[PDB]
């Protein structure tokens, strides 16, 4: 399912396919529009084309032609019968080269998947002062959480464990200077170190690397 | 701004 | 005994 993009809206997705896409890029992703619909966007002629995918809950199509059992098994037939859309009137419309959904970063800081209680564990278990590691948030998907480890070398203190969460809408924690990438983000808030309401300092001395 | 297609 | 899922802090 290289191809489809959870998180992502039809402005994100243009950016995507202009910026990391070619001409015959395209991606799925789920409508803003019409919730439980999916929408394909696909790059030609230096812009951006989205096209329709309706879910009746028994089948996927465009609105019209084929029918099919899965959104993957309609996104495949379309990449492997050229000619089988076409814009109404228009020209064929090729989806030649999936955009992948690619992690955000490729630091090893970077644990993806991961909730917060699984985070508290393993930064109070292998962590130690100022560990740190930043994954995806489960309460605001497409956004994400920084979490370090605060305070003494202890296993208790409240939790040994802050979690920060990080907009994605471009980076910022909390209407703060907005970043192009969270390593960017990451790299300023190791040298200028966030401070929590309450007055600790979440220093980021040291990232807990994924072993996965 | 969605297309139609066939 | 019941966990609640950690909580987001305010920063800055």
């Amino acid at each position: 399912r290289r191809w489809f993009h959870p998180n992502i809206t039809g402005v994100e997705a243009e950016n995507l396919l202009l910026t990391r896409g070619v001409d015959g890029s395209f991606l799925a992703r789920p409508s803003k529009s019409n919730p439980g619909d999916f929408t394909l966007s696909v790059r030609r002629n230096g812009a951006v084309t989205h096209i329709k995918i309706q879910n009746t809950g028994d089948y996927y199509d465009l609105y019209g032609g084929e029918k099919f059992a899965t959104l993957a098994e309609l996104v495949q037939y379309y990449m492997e019968h050229h000619g089988q859309l076409k814009e109404k009137n228009g020209d064929v419309i090729e989806l030649k080269y999936p955009l992948n959904c690619a992690d955000p970063t490729s630091e090893r800081w970077f644990h993806g998947h991961l909730s917060g209680k699984e985070a508290e564990k393993l930064l109070t278990e292998k962590g130690k002062h100022g560990s740190f590691l930043v994954r995806e948030s489960q309460s605001h998907p497409g956004d994400f959480v920084l979490s370090v480890r605060t305070g003494d070398d202890k296993g208790e203190s409240k939790s040994k464990v802050t979690h920060v969460m990080i907009r994605c809408q471009k980076y910022d924690v909390g209407g703060g200077e907005r970043f192009d990438s969270l390593t960017d983000l990451v790299e300023h808030y190791k040298k200028n170190p966030m401070v929590e309401t309450l007055g600790t300092v979440l220093q980021l001395k040291q990232p807990l690397n994924t072993t996965r | 701004t969605y297309t139609e297609v066939d």
